[PDB]
């Protein structure tokens, strides 16, 4: 999965997460045409496969002929009552897309770090089943402690949680940031 | 060098597709002209995450007329597929079944109808060049490689472009893209009839069914982008936030932002230990009660949504929520109340 983020010199944006789902996707290459196709059927849930320990199939989102499958991603637009942008933001990386998202907002808007911030800042993420809360490993260690003390079982993901690139309003302008999880870097004039 | 841009911004996850979208907006592209040529550049350079063999959404919006749409083009369940079609994991995570049918491509399509104002060939150019030339591996593409060594090494057709003496590429190192390289040429002189409907076509359904899958040609006719002219939205404050409802997850976004708002966080819900610990203490349970919504969530013209979806956007429903969130504790998984069926 991956994110990009664009706003143009006339004030429009757009936010586009794309993917092949899993690493490599299906891992089927065309050796005559070189397209690497996905394996996006694994986004649907399956009656006989046990997903979790304890985890259910979901009946909303088994496979049908011609159904889409239920999907983490969420790009967004953030547009200030005056009608212009004032963020463009999205995430890539499984499962953790739509809680990362979430946190860019809200370190953005509410904590009031700026863009840049908002993306390096460390994560967690929890979804309910799993019975878990990951953190990265930079959290401030204040807040495991606590959520521990507030009964959460913590664990530490042992790459990283999720991918996010962003845009956001500012006095200055345009500020951009992509996240450095990955290596990207973004562009403008 | 700053990353603040007195006129506009690509915020892409390799910096030379950053630096095409950033091209294409400088030529006098619209903001979707830069997102299809930035994402062609992204599915050569993070050939792992995504590409022409995916699908995609875009939330588009447009300063002029104030109004935001989204295009939907992810991939579908082909005419053959059935409920029970998988009997463990590895099936429907490897080989040709696991193969849904490919939107990218339509949605490209679609977005540049709409918004286009370079050329479509225009758009592929950059990332023609850069799939033949070749480029340096980047962090995230480096880190694929090296998660996914054994699949790639033990497949000829990857290795065949990811590997340097029969070893994954690591950082630094050269990729080349030959033959998408022609593939893409064919998209941009052809267009997106080629893949669909046309002179890739038959190559594509022979390689899905050769690794065993299902999808056929007439899959691919019928494959459709939509226009949603209606997205999700929220109000936070005096903005709006646009984001796409089912199939993708706007609705739990939408519930997370919504259960959280009520609490009236600021610079001063992180300025002390205390402070910060309560406030992602919150923040977990918003997951966590957002979450427990979502697996009622399936494709919109196959399952009816319209309740549970109104639900997760209402601010009452949130508060109602909210109100359940103990300061001083987490809870077992049946406090949340998740729901499988309706
Ligand atoms: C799995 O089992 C089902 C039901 O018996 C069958 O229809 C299907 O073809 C099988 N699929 C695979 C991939 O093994
Ligand atoms: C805004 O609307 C106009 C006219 O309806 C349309 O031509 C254009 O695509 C939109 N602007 C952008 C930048 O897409
Ligand atoms: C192209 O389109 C028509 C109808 O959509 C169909 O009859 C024909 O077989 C398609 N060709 C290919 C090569 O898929
Ligand atoms: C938000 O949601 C619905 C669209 O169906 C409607 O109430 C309204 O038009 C939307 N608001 C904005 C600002 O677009
Ligand atoms: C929506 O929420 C209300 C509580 O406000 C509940 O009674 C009703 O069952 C919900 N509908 C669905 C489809 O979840
Ligand atoms: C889930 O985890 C929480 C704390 O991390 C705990 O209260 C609970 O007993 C665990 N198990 C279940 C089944 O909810
Ligand atoms: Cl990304
Ligand atoms: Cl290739
Ligand atoms: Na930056």
């Amino acid at each position: 999965t991956a994110h990009l983020s664009v706003v143009a010199e006339d004030g429009s944006a757009v936010s586009a997460t794309s993917t092949i789902n899993l690493y490599f996707g299906s891992k089927v290459r065309s050796p005559v045409s070189g397209i690497l196709f996905n394996n996006e059927m694994d986004d649907f849930s399956s009656p006989s496969i046990t997903n979790e320990f304890g985890v259910p199939p979901s009946p909303a989102n088994f496979i049908q002929p011609g159904k889409q499958p239920l999907s983490s991603m969420c790009p967004t637009i953030m547009v200030g009552q005056d009608g212009q942008v004032r963020m463009v933001v999205g995430a890539a990386g499984g499962t953790q897309i739509t809680t990362a998202t979430a946190l860019a907002i809200i370190y953005n808007l509410w904590f009031g770090y700026d863009v840049k911030r908002a993306v390096e800042e460390p994560r967690l993420h929890n979804q309910l089943l799993p019975n878990v809360t990951t953190v990265e490993r930079n959290i401030d260690q204040a807040v495991t402690a606590a959520l521990e003390t507030r009964h959460h079982h913590t664990q530490i993901a042992s790459t990283f949680i999720a991918v996010v690139q962003a845009i956001v309003r500012t006095a200055g302008g345009w500020a951009a940031a992509s996240d450095s999880r990955k290596g990207g870097e973004p562009a403008g004039y | 060098d700053n990353h603040v841009y007195t006129r506009a911004a690509v915020a892409a996850d390799a910096k030379q597709c950053s630096k095409i979208g950033r091209d294409a907006l400088r030529d006098g592209g619209s903001a979707v002209d830069a997102a299809i040529a930035a994402l062609l550049c992204v599915g050569l350079m993070n050939a792992h995450s995504m590409g022409i063999g995916g699908g995609l959404f875009l939330t588009i919006y447009n300063s002029t007329t104030r109004k935001a749409e989204v295009i939907n083009a992810r991939e579908v369940a082909p005419r053959l597929a059935f409920a029970t079609m998988f009997n463990s994991s590895e099936q429907s995570q490897k080989g040709g079944l696991s193969v849904a049918v490919p939107g990218e491509i339509r949605g490209y399509e679609l977005a540049h109808q709409r918004h286009g104002r370079l050329p479509w060939a225009r758009l592929f150019q950059p990332s023609i060049q850069l799939a033949r030339q070749g480029f340096p591996v980047g962090k995230g593409l480096a880190a694929a490689l090296e998660n996914k060594r054994t699949v790639i090494e033990q497949q000829p057709v990857l290795c065949e472009v990811f590997c340097r003496d029969r070893k994954v590429l690591r950082e630094g190192e050269r990729l080349t893209l030959p033959q998408l390289a022609d593939t893409y040429e064919t998209l941009a002189i052809e267009g997106a009839q080629a893949f669909y409907n046309g002179s890739l076509t038959a190559q594509i359904v022979k390689d899905i069914q050769a690794a065993g899958g299902i999808v056929t040609a007439e899959d691919l006719n019928n494959y459709r982008a939509e226009l949603i002219e209606h997205p999700l939205n929220i109000s936070l404050g005096d903005a709006v936030l646009y984001m796409p409802s089912a199939p993708l997850s706007g609705p739990v976004l939408a519930l997370i932002l919504n259960i959280l708002k009520g609490y009236n966080f600021s610079r001063e819900s992180v300025e002390s230990p205390e402070q910060k610990g309560l406030t992602y203490h919150r923040i977990v349970e918003a997951f966590r009660f957002a979450y427990a919504k979502r697996t009622l969530l399936g494709d919109p013209k196959f399952v009816d949504v319209t309740e549970v979806v109104r639900n997760m956007t209402s601010e009452f429903f949130a508060a109602q929520l909210r109100a359940q969130i103990s300061d001083d504790t987490t809870h077992p998984i049946s406090y949340y109340k998740p729901e499988f069926y309706t």
